[PDB]
C-alpha cells in the first residue's frame, strides 16, 4: 500500500471522476456504442414516467447507471449523489474555483 | 501671463500637454501556477482599490 | 510497471508516452495521469 494517497482518493470520489470510470467499464461489454446510448435512454424514460416527482435534483440517467453498477457488485450511492458534511448553514454556497 | 498658442486646460487622456492613455505599473515576467498560460495576466488587488484602472462610460437612450 | 527514465523529456517524448499509456491502460486511466502531470509541471515551473 502506498503510504500517502488519502486525499487523491477522497477527491476522485468527490469530483465525479467515479462516473467516468464507470461509463468505461460498461462500454467494454458492447460492440455498438450507439445502441447502448439508446438502451439507457429508454430506461430513464420508464423511470420518469412511473414516478415523476422523485426526480429533479436526482437525475434519472444517473439512477439507471448506479443501478447497473450495484447489480454487478460495486457499491455506488444512488444517483451518485453526495452531501456536503461541512456546510456552514442553509443558504450557503461552496466556491469551487 | 500667456502667449498665443499656449495651453490653458487639459483634456481627457492628456496630462501636461502630452497624450496619456495608460498607467505605469510594477511587473515581473515569470511563470505562475498556470494563471498566465497562453496569454493571461495575474494582477494585484491594489489596482482595484486604489483605482488605477477605473473608467467612466456614458450611454444614451432616446425616444 | 513502468520504465525508469534517466534522461530529459521534450515534447516528442511526452506524445510517445501518452500514446503508449493509452494503449496499455486505456483512456480513463490516462486522463487521471494527465491531470496529475499537469499539476506537477505548473508547480515546478
Amino acid at each position: 500500500r502506498i503510504p500517502f494517497l488519502e486525499e487523491q482518493v477522497r477527491k476522485i470520489r468527490d469530483g465525479g471522476k467515479l462516473l467516468t470510470m464507470d461509463i468505461h467499464r460498461l462500454l467494454l461489454n458492447e460492440d455498438n456504442r450507439f445502441d447502448f446510448v439508446n438502451e439507457i435512454a429508454a430506461e430513464a424514460k420508464q423511470y420518469v414516467e412511473n414516478n415523476r416527482d422523485e426526480y429533479g435534483a436526482k437525475k434519472a440517467i444517473l439512477h439507471v447507471l448506479s443501478n447497473r453498477m450495484n447489480d454487478a457488485g460495486v457499491y455506488r450511492a444512488e444517483a451518485y449523489m453526495e452531501s456536503d458534511p461541512f456546510k456552514p448553514g442553509p443558504g450557503y454556497l461552496k466556491d469551487e474555483l | 501671463c500667456i502667449k498665443k498658442g499656449q495651453i490653458l486646460a487639459d483634456g481627457a487622456a492628456t496630462v501636461g500637454g502630452e497624450l496619456a492613455l495608460g498607467k505605469n505599473v510594477l511587473v515581473a515576467y515569470m511563470p505562475w501556477e498556470g494563471y498566465n498560460s497562453e496569454d493571461a495576466v495575474l494582477i494585484s488587488e491594489r489596482l482595484v482599490y486604489e483605482d488605477i484602472y477605473t473608467s467612466f462610460h456614458i450611454r444614451k437612450y432616446e425616444i | 510497471n513502468l520504465v525508469f527514465h534517466n534522461k530529459a523529456i521534450n515534447g516528442t517524448a511526452m506524445k510517445r508516452l501518452i500514446s503508449r499509456l493509452i494503449d496499455h491502460f486505456g483512456m480513463a486511466y490516462t486522463s487521471h495521469i494527465l491531470d496529475q502531470v499537469k499539476t506537477l509541471g505548473f508547480q515546478q515551473a
